[PDB]
């Protein structure tokens, strides 16, 4: 017998627009009359719970519920407390969760020469540190296209070891080694709750990174003043 | 081929790259780029003063135009001047111009 209730996350804000709390009973004795219900610190109710999940392999029963919310609703710090009821259990076992800035930075690390030089696959690192709180979603779009999610995975967040209080993530994008004739754009968008408008997006082509030519074609004249 | 990535008129300084397509060989190819950079020479320190001392110090800085006193002119803007003048015995403060076909109203 266990009980928890993962906090929902950002990557499902951004994107989905649509928070939602659910707390597991799963691992249970396999009976029926199972009612999930959401108790408020005011005296609201949730709405309706469907789609419930099947029996485990191994003998015992799943359960799972829904509470959708607002946006305001968690920010703010209401407590939701999760309460379920089943036979073994005399008394309602609840479960209550609740929520415990600085603005991120984004860098595109071009791949170095060495992995080019193997002309089977490229690999593209957006950098992202100095922000704070974790979990931040980190997504891939070429010319406005999001790609395939199985296409690029984003790392977990780990506490900076410089900054005390701050975090670092990771996102690799591995293409063709072909791919860099054109450059496919492949912009590094980024989604932070601290940020006005949420939307960092940066570009990196093939043209912009480190030239290995420069003719600063500089002229001088009597009669300059006009920068035709 | 190329493209315009800075084309500021303040400075006016010219930021442009292009790509060299090679021969048949590995990927070595080799990314320039272009900076053009004009003179003023014969100008003033303030835009709207000409008794400044002549440039001596032509500072340009390329990390913060691709993010202020502005050395050249511009065609497309007007550039106008105070200038007390008597003629007679009235102090009148008319309106100059600098440049030459570019204050002209519409
Ligand atoms: C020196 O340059 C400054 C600007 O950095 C001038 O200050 C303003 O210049 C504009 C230009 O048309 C005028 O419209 C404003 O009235 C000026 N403001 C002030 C407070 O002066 C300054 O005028 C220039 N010096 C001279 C002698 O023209």
């Amino acid at each position: 017998i266990r009980v928890f209730a993962i906090p929902p996350s950002f990557a499902s804000i951004f994107l989905t627009k649509s928070t939602k709390l659910t707390c597991l009973v799963t691992d249970l004795t396999t009976y029926d009359s199972v009612t999930i219900s959401w108790t408020r610190q005011n005296g609201e109710a949730v709405k309706t719970h469907t789609n419930i999940s099947e029996s485990h392999p191994n003998a015992t029963f799943s359960a799972v519920g829904e509470a959708s919310i607002c946006e305001d609703d968690w920010n703010s710090g209401e407590r939701f407390t999760c309460t379920v009821t089943h036979t073994d259990l005399p008394s309602p076992l609840k479960q209550t969760i609740s929520r415990p800035l600085h603005r991120p930075d984004v860098y595109l690390l071009p791949p170095a020469r060495e992995q080019l030089n193997l002309r089977e696959s490229a690999t593209i690192t957006c950098l992202v540190t100095g922000f704070s709180p974790a979990d931040v979603f980190v997504q891939w779009m070429q010319r406005g296209q999001p790609l395939s999610p199985e296409k690029y995975v984003t790392s977990a967040p780990m506490p900076e070891p410089q900054a005390p209080g701050r975090y670092f993530a990771h996102s690799i994008l591995t293409v063709s080694e072909e791919e860099w004739n054109t450059g496919e754009t492949y912009t590094c968008v980024v989604a932070h709750e601290a940020l006005p408008n949420r939307v960092t997006e940066r570009t990196v082509d093939k043209s912009t990174g480190k030239p290995t030519l420069y003719n600063v074609s500089l002229v001088m004249s009597d009669t300059a003043g006009t920068c035709y | 081929e190329r493209i315009v990535l800075v084309d500021n008129k303040c400075k006016c300084a010219r930021i442009t790259s292009r790509i060299i397509r090679s021969s048949e060989d590995p990927n070595e190819d080799i990314v320039e780029r272009n900076i053009r950079i004009i003179v003023p020479l014969n100008n003033r320190e303030n835009i709207s003063d000409p008794t400044s001392p002549l440039r001596t110090r032509f500072v340009y800085h390329l990390s913060d135009l691709c993010k202020e006193t502005c050395y050249t002119y511009d065609r497309n803007k007007c550039y106008t001047a105070v200038v007390p003048l008597v003629y007679g015995g009235e102090t009148k403060m008319v309106e100059t111009a600098l440049t030459p076909d570019a204050c002209y109203p519409d």
